[PDB]
């Protein structure tokens, strides 16, 4: 019910991706409903999805379906990679990091979707400071505050090439291992 | 006849009397007699020294119940590091120094601190664990609060409401002893530090394992939107699990925050103003659960609606209640014809606090004036429909007892129209806190006023107080002066200077809070144009050196970006002019070269750093602070002669 | 109930305001180690007390310093406890807010410390945080 | 340990061979560099410190003679290296104190294996033919002020003169660290920097240079960076960021901290 109420918008919008669209439907349906992975024995709002490809545009797109469809709200830009425009080097923000403006996005926004496009281009730092919000369930900003995760909707883009074990480098196959569901967009 | 002639029972029970700690180190140095009976009847001691000569530590005071190693400089520095293979002795140390505790309060930088001082005294009765550091890295959860279960305990009290941890600590380390948890009578997890409260798994686990408690507070969330919130279903466990409970205070993270941007729905982008997890007949089964109960404390971020049923059963359900404390509550008093309702029939109440209640209006205040003819302080917070006349209706009816009033953020009511409704009671009041407003549209002797509180806007003058009708205070000693806002985005203040020179009006004026912390600025760097938060800290602290203070709490303002509160050179020259200053604690960061400023002040004895916010600075690198320069700062200052 | 005091004179006193007395309700009833006004004012403590109040007890402190010791060592021979906790919470009145040199002299109290003993408590008393 | 380490308040961080040395502008300390240690300690050996002007040392250990010229800041950098076996180190310094650093590399070249500039320049003063720096009358109103401020302090009163108050909207913020020092050690670093002069001495450093400046700073100009790539005896390069104000590696750390490991790790310059 829930799957297909926002597949057939996801379709609508990235009908080039009918079979990754209908998996992360699936997952993002059952995440939800509480038929996802569990931070141990207790159970977890948030859900970190991994979605590669190398269709940027309908990445994009596609997870601002997701956003306007299960919270109707816009997504929130914030890039790692080789991909800053002019509106993601935000001075406005002054002293804060990547790291810091994941969490400072994350406090203040505890019900919405996280965008991460170019994983594999991030910092080994801001890769290290993910695991660690993944494992503990919170996630800590550059000065050491710790900020609980919610329930927000987290997908990173990556670029390898159902998401393939055999495409995953070794340095983020542990990354692959936790996080809640990989989605391999095609090309 | 003299005292030296006395039995010494009566000397020892005069000397017993004796709480005021300067007046106790005077009486030690008057004669031999005198300083054995001083040494013996000494209970409380706070240490004040530093970690390097902590083996220089005095052994006269063999009686002290309860001691507070908290305050050891440098303030937050970790007591025993398990790096060093001697921490062990000081263990040993504080045993032999102070064999008599009953009350140890220890600030917990490591895990190696607790496993080493805590155990020494098996009588330990009460314990209090401060961290406002970072949480260090555990295998497990709750592993270092495991550390507290002792094969011979009877810890009665725990206090965790400045312990910074996980919430999932707490219910590991409960869980690991029966024997430990149900010795418990007292559990105290009201810290405003946690990301976010404790679940409604964590605190009925809690409440299981402590069937005994007899005071329970805790930073508990509510938020419906989150998952695993706590709802009626942990309230009701509360109740079942601890039918003892004399106090419980249940609280929002958000609302024990000290900035009222964090908890004030009409200051939040939206947040909050929607129905929570709570009902009127849940909390009737939970009233109806605690009959020992006396005072209550419920605080929410997220409006519960239609509780006047709750409180009306509060009345005949809970006959020893005397304290009450809503937050967000909406509908507690609505009166219909004459007839009293909601919490106007708690007619034992002492204490009221009221906080954010959109239905509450002048009849709803003259209604709890009437029903609650007993009320001694009367709190209320964010109530727009309020107005002058039913606040002095209210002070009025309550005329014979109320002596402490809180007014605070009332659009209707300003600091002039406040003064004016506790007209009534203006020989009466004792302790009064109003919100410097001065925009509010629309004899004289406050002679038992003792200490006022304030809140002002960033920007605003304090000059106007006098002319608002706080002109006579003969017998005020203490004023509390709190400042909040965002001053990016402000101008140059066209006035000099914040007014502190008004507060001369004041002849017993001896003791101050400045509380500048809620202001966020620039520290270092302004973009273009503008001002850093050095120019805000010469105009709120110019003229504090002509006041005849003899103690100043100091709250640098904040940068919030880059994280600092450093001390700056006008603030620093400022508060170096206090010549009479006993005491000046600065909360926030300074460098050597403006603390030994201080040095000026010859009066001067009690100074301390203390980084008592989250999160506190994690070593040397991260801030201006250097462990050299506390203990070459302590060293100049007790050199002087 | 009559009493007696030391010097002879003999005062009378109620059920109730004997009995606030340990050593009086344990206990003619000759009373030789008090004076004449001592029992005056302490029955007359006792007699309020079966009877807000703090101003009562403020003005009963207007006496100057031996009948108010007088008082102490009669509180004590008696055995009550209201009227000892009082009077040695305003003898340590006195205490607070006096430097060592003022309460010696405000107390006749000799001076027996050594510069370097008077050193070494103030070094000790350099440990609390006043 | 021993004396020098606990003068400067020198810390060690990180693994590794090669070693990093932090140095931070007049006015701040080694806090300033909170930000960018986390980067560095993976694969690199940090060394921090502060200076002897900086607010967190002793201020009885500053001799007023030894560091009123730029060669005792040298040495001292020189003593420190020296005490903590390093050698072929990168140093990152700031404004004023790479120039320090420079002129340690002149002195013992051994010691330094590249130098990274941030926003540099060899002289603050502008003259008729070189425009390198400010008119001497804007630093002129830096030095009233802060010869007033120890005039006050010398008398008991507050210091309350700021660089808030300074009119050049420059001055303000560049001069916003020097009111961080005790006034007569914020006198003599000024001065010891109105005095400064190393264009003579570009030549004889040797060591690869990286400049790294802003886009259009208003206070440094961005042709002091061709100056010195024309006028240092070694190999260097210019990189240009777009940020702004006297701390980028402070105030914009998403864009500075990447262009400064880029630096660090490139060596072909």
């Amino acid at each position: 019910d829930l799957f297909k109420k926002l597949l057939k918008g996801m379709t609508e919008k990235v009908w080039w991706q009918n079979d990754a669209a209908a998996a992360v439907a699936a997952t993002v349906s059952q995440c939800k409903l509480g038929n996802g992975k569990r931070r141990g024995v207790l159970s977890k709002g948030d859900v970190w999805l991994l979605f590669s490809g190398p269709d940027r545009v309908g990445k994009r797109k596609m997870v601002s379906a997701l956003s306007s469809l299960v919270y109707g709200t816009n997504p929130i830009m914030i890039q790692l990679g080789s991909r800053q425009d002019a509106g993601d080097g935000n001075s406005s923000f002054r002293g804060k990091t990547a790291l810091d403006k994941i969490a400072e996005t994350v406090k203040r926004s505890p019900f919405s979707v996280i965008l991460l496009e170019d994983i594999d281009e991030a910092d080994m730092l801001v890769r290290g400071s993910i695991k660690q919000a993944m494992d503990r369930g919170r996630i800590r900003d550059s000065h050491g505050r710790e900020i609980s995760l919610g329930n927000v909707i987290f997908v990173m883009t990556a670029s390898w090439h159902k998401l393939s074990l055999q495409c995953v480098p070794f340095a983020f196959h542990d990354m692959v291992s936790r996080v809640d569901d990989a989605v391999a967009f095609r090309a | 006849t003299a005292l030296n002639d006395l039995p010494d029972v009566i000397l020892s029970n005069i000397m017993a009397g004796v709480s005021d700690v300067r007046s106790r180190n005077s009486a030690s140095l008057v004669c031999h007699k005198w300083y054995l009976l001083e040494r013996a009847t000494r209970s409380a001691l706070t240490l004040r020294g530093n970690i390097r000569d902590l083996f220089m530590l005095p052994t006269c005071f063999q009686s002290t119940s309860h001691l507070d190693l908290s305050l050891i400089s440098p303030w937050g520095h970790p007591l025993t590091s398990a790096a060093d293979p001697d921490s062990a002795l000081i263990g040993h140390l504080l045993r032999h120094a102070f064999p008599s505790v009953t009350s140890l309060a220890i600030y917990a930088r490591d895990p190696s601190t607790i496993h080493i001082v805590v155990p020494q005294w098996p009588d330990l009765e009460r314990l209090k664990l401060v961290r406002w550091h970072q949480r260090p890295q555990t295998d497990a959860a709750g592993d270092e609060l495991k550390l507290l279960i002792s094969e011979c305990g009877t810890l009665k009290s725990l206090d965790l409401s400045s312990f910074y941890c996980w919430t999932d600590d707490v219910p590991a380390a409960l869980g690991s002893c029966p024997t430990f948890a149900a010795n418990l009578k007292s559990l105290n997890l009201l810290n405003s530090s946690f990301s976010e409260g404790f679940k409604s798994d964590e605190i009925k686990a809690i409440t299981k394992a402590c069937p005994n408690l007899r005071e329970f507070r805790a930073s508990c969330m509510f938020d419906p939107r989150y998952i695993g919130h706590a709802g009626d279903e942990a309230l009701v466990s509360i109740s079942v699990n601890c039918p003892k409970l004399e106090i419980l205070h249940l609280a929002d993270t958000n609302a024990l925050s000290s900035a009222r941007s964090d908890f004030d729905p009409d200051e939040r982008e939206g947040l909050g103003q929607e129905e929570a997890k709570i009902n009127a007949a849940t909390l009737i089964e939970v009233f109806s659960g605690l009959p020992l109960l006396e005072e209550l404390a419920l605080d929410l971020c997220n409006n519960v609606r239609d509780s006047g049923p709750a409180l009306e059963v509060l009345n005949s359900k809970c006959p020893k209640l005397k304290s009450v404390k809503l937050g967000q509550f909406h509908g507690i008093s609505l009166p219909v014809e004459s007839k009293l309702d909601g919490i106007a029939l708690c007619q034992g109440l002492e204490s009221l606090s009221i906080r954010n209640v959109d239905d509450l209006t002048d009849m709803g205040l003259i209604a709890i004036g009437r029903g609650c003819y007993r009320l001694a302080k009367f709190e209320v917070y964010g109530c727009k429909k309020i107005t002058v006349r039913g606040m002095r209706t209210m002070a009025s009816l309550l005329r014979k007892t109320l002596v402490d009033v809180k007014i605070a953020a009332c659009k209707k009511l300003g600091a002039v129209q406040s003064l004016k409704a506790l007209e009534p009671i203006q020989d009466r009041v004792e302790r009064l806190h109003i919100d410097c407003d001065w925009d509010c549209p629309d004899d004289k002797t406050w002679a038992r006023l003792r200490y006022v509180s304030l809140w002002i806007f960033v920007g605003q003058l304090l000059t106007p107080l006098v002319a608002a009708g706080l002109n006579d205070c003969p017998e005020l000693e203490e004023i509390s002066i709190k400042v909040e806002g965002d001053c990016r985005v402000l101008s140059r203040p066209t006035v000099r200077e914040f007014g502190l020179t008004t507060l001369l009006n004041y002849p017993k004026l001896s003791r101050m809070h400045l509380d500048c912390g809620d202001i966020n600025g620039y520290a270092h760097t302004a973009p273009s144009g503008q001002m850093d938060l050095s120019l805000w800290e010469r105009f709120y602290l110019i003229g504090v050196g002509h006041l005849g203070l003899t103690e100043l709490n100091y709250w640098p303002p904040q940068d919030r970006d880059v994280n600092q509160r450093s001390l700056s050179l006008p603030a620093a020259g400022l508060l170096q002019e206090c010549n009479r200053l006993r005491k000046l604690f600065i909360h926030g960061t300074a460098h050597e070269h403006f603390m030994m400023f201080f040095l000026r002040i010859e009066g001067l004895r009690d100074v301390q750093l203390r980084a008592d916010y989250y999160p506190a600075p994690e070593n040397d690198m991260s801030t201006e602070m250097r462990a050299d320069s506390c203990s070459r700062f302590e060293v100049a200052l007790n050199r002087r002669q | 109930i009559v009493l007696k005091s030391s010097d002879g004179e003999s005062f009378e006193v109620e059920e109730a305001v004997a009995l606030e007395s340990q050593t009086i309700a344990h206990m003619g009833v000759p009373l030789p180690n008090v004076t004449s006004k001592i029992l005056a004012k302490v029955i007359e403590y006792c007699k309020r007390h079966v009877e807000d109040l703090k101003a009562w007890d403020a003005d009963f402190m207007k006496i100057d310093q031996a009948t108010l010791f007088e008082l102490i060592l009669a509180a004590n021979y008696l055995n009550i406890k209201n009227l000892l906790d009082l009077t040695c919470q305003t003898v340590a009145d006195m205490i607070k807010g006096k430097t060592p040199e003022e309460i010696r002299t405000t107390f006749n109290i000799k001076n027996d410390f050594t510069p370097e003993e008077e050193e070494e408590v103030r070094r000790e008393n350099q440990w609390a945080f006043e | 340990m021993s004396s020098i380490g606990l003068a400067h308040n020198v810390t060690i961080l990180g693994s590794g061979e090669t070693t990093v040395v932090l140095g931070h502008g007049y006015g701040t300390d080694q806090s300033v560099w909170k930000l960018l240690v986390p980067y560095l300690v993976d694969d690199y050996k940090v060394l921090l410190y502060d200076h002897m002007g900086a607010g967190t040392t002793n201020p009885d250990y500053f001799d007023f003679d030894r560091y009123s010229s730029l060669e005792g800041y040298s040495y001292d950098l020189i003593a420190i290296l020296e005490e903590f076996q390093v050698s072929k180190c990168i140093y990152v310094g700031h404004s004023m104190s790479s120039m320090a650093a420079a002129v340690a590399s002149i002195f013992r070249p051994d010691l330094f294996h590249k130098l990274v500039m941030i926003s540099p320049t060899p002289r603050l003063i502008n003259t008729e033919e070189y425009y390198g720096g400010f008119e001497q009358k804007v630093m002129d109103e830096t030095l009233r002020s802060l010869d007033e401020n120890f005039k006050s302090l010398s008398l008991g009163t507050a210091p309350l003169l700021l660089a808030c108050d300074l009119e050049s909207a420059a001055m303000q913020e560049y001069c916003r660290t020097l009111f961080n020092m005790r006034p007569d050690i914020a006198c003599c670093i000024t001065r010891m920097i109105c005095g400064l002069d190393l264009r003579p001495y570009l030549g004889h450093v040797t060591v690869p240079c990286h400049i790294i400046q802003s886009s259009n700073d208003i206070m440094v100009p961005v042709a002091v960076g061709e100056y010195l790539r024309k006028n240092l005896g070694g190999p260097s390069v210019v990189e240009v960021m777009p940020t702004e104000g006297h701390l980028p590696h402070l105030s914009m750390p998403e864009v500075t901290i990447p262009v400064v490991l880029r630096h660090i790790r490139q060596d072909i310059t």
